[PDB]
């Protein structure tokens, strides 16, 4: 999140266009869901870190 | 305003707010909150509700 | 007379409503007739508004918005994808699409999720 | 047409998975016909929770009794 946050801040300081900042933000956004596991393709990902959340809750409690 | 987040600008912290989602019975707050940025006009070209919604979702886990 | 079959058929219903979520399968039983004569006052007596679609849609949508800050992205799209088929499925009794049976169905799914955004 | 109400209860099937309401496909389709014969939908889910709610305490006092 941080990485691609600040990665995005900086394309859109550095953009030339409108459209070139909006591509580097859309391109950090997909960034930060893959690497977050919110994108499309980490979903298997996100479900096992999400179980494991789950399961360190139950230990939690 | 307990912690360092009160040091953030008005502008800043108005747009830090906690989601709560569709409340279902035995969820819990890891479930359905979240953080969220309203992105509007030109700047929603480059946080496209796509892009939003994936900041969201790092917010969320 | 046909109002007297038509809630003869609710109370049925609404009997085999109890049985299968209370248990209750015998009808002998006190528990099963004190929630039959319950599910049938409230049919019959029922303060409620009529099932409102965008209500049901817009529970839907946030139930694909927890999963999806959940980054639970297939739940999400399942939820998504079950309850517009849902809302556009004719339903056994009603063949008419987007019919309030619909939306009540998407309503009651709603009001019975368990954690939308954690279940797989 | 058959099949649309076996694709209708399949839906709901689907949209109970992703809420995770344990309802089967039996009920849903209950559900369902009541709700196609006019019956207040938060009446009907109010019925089901009730019917839930006894069958959770009976099987408490069953297993405080057993």
């Amino acid at each position: 999140l941080e990485c691609s946050w600040d990665e995005l801040w900086n394309k859109v300081q550095q953009a030339q266009d409108l459209d070139h900042i909006i591509a580097a933000h859309e391109v950090f956004l997909d960034t930060i869901i893959s690497r977050c596991l919110l994108d499309s393709d980490s979903r298997a990902l996100l479900n096992q870190l999400r179980a494991v959340f789950d399961q360190i809750i139950e230990l939690q409690n | 305003r307990a912690t360092n987040a009160q040091f953030d600008s008005p502008e800043i912290l108005r747009r830090l707010d906690v989601r709560l989602l569709e409340v279902s019975p035995g969820d819990t707050g890891w479930d359905v909150f979240s953080l969220d940025y309203h992105v509007d006009g030109p700047i929603a070209t480059v946080f496209t509700r796509e892009c939003m919604s994936h900041y969201l979702r790092v917010f969320n886990f | 007379p046909p109002w007297s079959r038509l809630d003869a058929q609710q109370e049925r219903d609404v009997r085999e409503l109890v049985r299968g979520v209370a248990g209750l399968q015998d009808e002998a039983d006190p528990n099963f007739q004190l929630a039959l004569n319950f599910a049938w006052s409230n049919f019959r007596f029922h303060r409620f508004l009529d099932v409102n679609s965008h209500k049901i849609e817009k529970t839907i949508e946030g139930i694909y918005e927890k999963f999806v800050i959940h980054s639970d992205l297939s739940k999400a799209a399942s939820w998504k994808r079950l309850t517009e088929e849902f809302l556009n499925a004719p339903l056994p009794s009603i063949k008419e699409i987007k019919t309030d049976a619909h939306y009540s169905i998407l309503s009651l799914l709603l009001c019975l999720s368990d954690s939308p955004s954690n279940s797989s | 047409n058959l099949n649309a109400v076996r694709e209708t209860m399949d839906v709901l099937l689907e949209i109970s998975r992703i809420l995770n309401t344990g309802l089967d496909m039996e009920t849903l389709s209950i559900c369902v016909r009541l709700c196609e014969q006019g019956i207040n939908p938060e009446a009907l889910s109010s019925v089901i929770k009730e019917l839930r709610k006894a069958t959770e305490a009976l099987k408490a006092a069953e297993n405080m009794t057993s």
